[PDB]
């Protein structure tokens, strides 16, 4: 099989700076009848990839002409001249000379923006999950930049890291930031035993934690 | 030009599943239709492609017992059939046309486990509000939210699922202004397929 090397595994780039994607297979991508057949998708977040460029450098209908592929043999290459918030997502090469056809392993581009702190939000267990015996307090980070930062859940002065299920979502086109999800399960029993319930978010943006909290019996 | 490939599907391992993707009366009939497999947070791996008149397929070795291509011309549609499934071909499917379009894609999950409707919960807060919708213990992915059947987009962050432990949970959180809630109404719109539940919770103060 073809072997498809991607590099750089990850660009971060701001908003109307240049973007080159690097494409090396293994074999030439040249095929017996003089034609070169080398893809290049883009995978948006939550969304099936898409094809940008076919055949070395031939635009897909609608792909703005920022967008650029060049290469010949077993070297390729794809170009944004002015990068835009819609072009981040995960870039792959495909090929089809020869079989099986192969993908290169993703080129991550993430927006480059001015560092936004999270806006912090606290839910304690809604009535109806109560009434059903169950008890999950919900923590939502959202907003932010850049991606690193530590949700650190505190119940009456102390650290509880069991029962937390974190999801993150990929960064927004719309904003150029990054959102978190924070969820502490609990028994209602072991919900009912404590008061004080924190969400601390540990960011650059700020000195230092940023927290949320509420008092069970209020 | 667009593929529209068929839902997601719960399957027992043993078992076999059939999908299919359809496009528009023009463009599947003369272009080449590949199958693409792609697991949760990983790269893409070719499994195939079938031809237009001629019915002619080619596939990956690493799929020759697996996967089987077929299209039917009369619909302008592609099918396949995957066999004797195990866990490791839980993934995401999708068909892609040689002239462009790619389809939504078509999420597969090869569990022993029984399907579980969600428990659906208004998450009320203690210049803009945030308020928020949990979905807890559903079996299986995917799960479709909305908020007050769509009227709301804007000021929304939907999670991915998260794993523990038979079980599935995901949250949502919409953003508003001071005045517009609870002045006027906001519902969270949950729905699950294999469950066959269609649920609405309003966010009440
Ligand atoms: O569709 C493919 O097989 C394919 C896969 C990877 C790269 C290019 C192609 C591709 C071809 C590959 C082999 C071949 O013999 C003919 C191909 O024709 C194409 C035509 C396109 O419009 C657009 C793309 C192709």
């Amino acid at each position: 099989d073809v072997v498809m090397t991607q590099t750089p595994l990850t660009l971060s780039i701001t908003i109307g700076q240049p973007v080159s994607i690097s494409c090396k297979s293994s074999q030439s991508l040249f095929a017996s009848d003089g034609r070169t057949y080398l893809n290049w998708l883009l995978q948006r977040p939550g969304q099936s990839p898409e094809r940008l460029i076919y055949l070395v450098s031939n635009l897909d209908s609608g792909v703005l002409d920022r967008f650029t592929g060049s290469g010949s043999g077993t070297d390729f290459t794809l170009k944004i001249s002015r990068v835009e918030a819609e072009d981040l997502g995960v870039y792959y090469c495909w090929q089809g000379t020869h079989f099986p056809q192969t993908f290169g392993g993703g080129t991550k581009l993430e927006i480059k923006r001015a560092d936004a702190a999270p806006t912090v939000s606290i839910f304690p267990p809604s009535s109806e999950q109560l009434t059903s015996g169950g008890a999950s307090v919900v923590c939502f980070l959202n907003n932010f930049y850049p991606k690193d930062i530590n949700v650190k859940w505190k119940i009456d002065g102390s650290e509880r890291q069991n029962g937390v299920l974190n999801s993150w979502t990929d960064q927004d086109s719309k904003d150029s930031t990054y959102s978190m999800s924070s969820t502490l399960t609990l028994t209602k029993d072991e919900y009912e035993r404590h008061n004080s319930y924190t969400c601390e978010a540990t960011h650059k943006t700020s000195t230092s934690p940023i927290v949320k909290s509420f008092n069970r019996n209020e | 030009v667009q593929l529209q490939q068929s839902g997601p599907e719960l399957v027992k391992p043993g078992a076999s599943v059939k999908m299919s993707c359809k496009a528009s009366g023009y463009t599947f009939s003369t272009s080449v239709i590949h199958w693409v497999k792609q697991k949760p947070g990983q790269g893409l791996e070719w499994i195939g492609y079938i031809f237009p008149y001629n019915y002619g397929t080619q596939y990956n070795e690493e799929f020759r017992g697996k996967a089987t291509l077929t299209s039917d011309k009369s619909s302008n549609t592609a099918y396949m059939e995957l066999s004797s499934l195990t866990s490791e071909d839980s993934a995401v499917y999708y068909c892609a046309s040689r002239s462009g379009p790619w389809g939504q894609g078509t999420t597969l999950t090869v569990s022993s486990a029984k399907t579980t409707a969600p428990s659906v919960y208004p998450l009320a807060p203690v210049s803009s509000v945030t308020l928020g919708c949990l979905v807890k213990g559903y079996f299986p992915e995917p799960v479709t939210l909305t908020w007050n059947s769509g009227s709301l987009s804007s000021g929304v962050h939907t999670f991915p699922a998260v794993l523990q432990s038979d079980l599935y949970t995901l949250s949502s959180s919409v953003t508003v202004t001071s005045s517009t809630w609870p002045s006027q109404s906001i519902t969270c719109n949950v729905a699950h397929p294999a469950s066959s539940t269609k649920v609405d919770k309003k966010i009440e103060p």
